[PDB]
């Protein structure tokens, strides 16, 4: 019968629940500085994380998991989600040339050359460049990002593990449907699935770097770089166990 | 054992429980 | 692979001025008045950059100095509008007007008291660049052409050289088209469509100018313009509106 | 003949003359 969606599609849902881009409300009328750029980005991160929660609750099945797992998943991948979304906007808005934290706030050549900016942004640019190299479609992107939310669980699973794996497998399939939809030639359907899933696995490695740099800054009043209420609680939250080896990073490929 | 999580982020917990409107 | 020899379009690319930011404070609520004012400030700085750009264009400097001023005066709006459309089409597929990557007119700002009435035409050119999927080289040649899109009805003291240069860039636009397509039939169609876009540019400029002159001559609105724009606008105001100027076209109506 | 509003683009001319560096 009539379509698009008179009988909605799972990926159709993700498309409509995707939160819209927020603007940092940065004052570029006055000179920049590492300290000011980062602070503005942290505040932006707070609001983006807040939106991520509203987004996660709209993902079918997510909020059927124990409420604690819902909290765990977000705390274990808020960086992955934000960094991945960042790379996406960078790839789409400027072919991964620049980092587009917000369409009105771009880390250009001038800002990239600031003191500690490049050592940080470096890992972010990587995900953007990767999305551009593989020409990731919007749909594949929506599925992949959802999978990032379910990319890391505790070393003892969650209180709704059975349901979790079921949701994750559901979106792994969704990713496959996006790959097939994107093309007609099934020749390299599995080859692309390997690349995309490989990229997801690499997110753990980039998150670790971004996170080490997130904690080191958070715990350094000398640096004077503010974090909003939202991020502060999550950083102080994870900071202890994001080192001792409490989290189990799920991977599509072992190697 | 012990669930030491008791405290850490009542803000998120709060945020995840109420969206009708 | 070593060409080690500059082409006319290769030099046109290295002289292309880099995008500049408006240094707009968006940490406080927006308002039609403030945005138009910041964009005007940006316009002056862009036109100033457009001057150094025009001077680097092969053959431009060897035209009478008076004509150099005439061309920049007669096409500053087309050059800026075209550049704007280009960045918008590139940055967001012509959905958002990207005056400068840090100052973009989002949907929220687009609905302000008078934003759309004037932005609709800027969006037009941005839309067309997206529709036609204009390449960088084609874009470069076309923009140069807009600088030579109109002259005073009578001529320039160096009209002779002018038409020669303009011819060279029309052929430059042809070269860009041929090495982007792949075939030969759609090459002429390409040229037809691209030259048609340039022609319509005159009309989009007319609507932008009307608005520009309107807001320029009404301080109850309180919108400010910098030195470069104020100076140029005041000059053009009269001679323009009437229609005592000759707009060069590729396709006659 | 006549053409009121003379000396209207002094700044523009200046910018077109200089240059070298
Ligand atoms: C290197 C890290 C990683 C950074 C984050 C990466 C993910 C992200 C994406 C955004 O779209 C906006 C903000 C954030 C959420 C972020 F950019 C800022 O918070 C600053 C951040 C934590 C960081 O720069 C700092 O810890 C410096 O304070
Ligand atoms: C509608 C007109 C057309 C506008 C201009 C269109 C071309 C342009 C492109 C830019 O990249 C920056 C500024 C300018 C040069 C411009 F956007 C501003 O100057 C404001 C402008 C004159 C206008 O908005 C006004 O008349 C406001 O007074
Ligand atoms: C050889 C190709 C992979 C076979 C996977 C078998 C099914 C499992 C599985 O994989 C996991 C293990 O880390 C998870 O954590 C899941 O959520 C899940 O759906
Ligand atoms: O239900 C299922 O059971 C599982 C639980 O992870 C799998 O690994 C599957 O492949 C699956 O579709
Ligand atoms: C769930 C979609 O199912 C599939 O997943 C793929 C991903 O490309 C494949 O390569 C397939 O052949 C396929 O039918």
């Amino acid at each position: 019968a009539t379509l698009p969606q008179l009988t909605p599609t799972l990926v159709s849902l993700l498309e409509v629940i995707e939160p819209e881009v927020l603007y940092a409300g940065y004052d570029s009328s006055v000179p920049d500085s590492t300290w000011r750029i980062m602070t503005t980005l942290n505040m932006l991160g707070g609001r983006q994380v807040i939106a991520a929660v509203k987004w996660a609750k709209a993902i079918p099945g997510f909020r059927n998991l124990h409420l604690d797992d819902q909290m765990t998943l977000l705390q274990y991948s808020w960086m992955s989600l934000m960094a991945f979304a960042l790379g996406w906007r960078s790839y789409r808005q400027s072919s991964a040339n620049l980092l587009c934290f917000a369409p009105d706030l771009i880390i250009n050549e001038q800002r990239m050359t600031l003191p500690c900016m490049y050592d940080q942004c470096k890992h972010m640019l990587y995900v953007s460049s990767e999305l551009h190299r593989l020409q990731v479609s919007y749909e594949e992107y929506l599925c992949m990002k959802t999978l990032l939310l379910l990319s890391s669980v505790p070393k003892d699973g969650l209180k709704s593990q059975e349901l979790f794996d079921e949701i994750r497998m559901t979106y792994i399939k969704e990713l496959g449907k996006a790959i097939v939809k994107r093309e007609g030639n099934s020749s390299q359907n599995w080859q692309r699935f390997y690349q995309l899933t490989k990229l997801l696995d690499s997110m753990h490695e980039v998150v670790e770097n971004l996170l080490n740099y997130c904690f080191q800054t958070f715990l350094d009043k000398t640096m004077s770089i503010e974090f909003p209420e939202m991020l502060a609680e999550i950083i102080t939250n994870q900071i202890p166990k994001y080192s001792n080896g409490n989290i189990k990073k799920l991977l599509f490929h072992q190697k | 054992p012990v669930s030491p999580k008791k405290k850490e982020n009542a803000l998120l917990r709060y945020l995840l429980d109420k969206d009708d409107t």
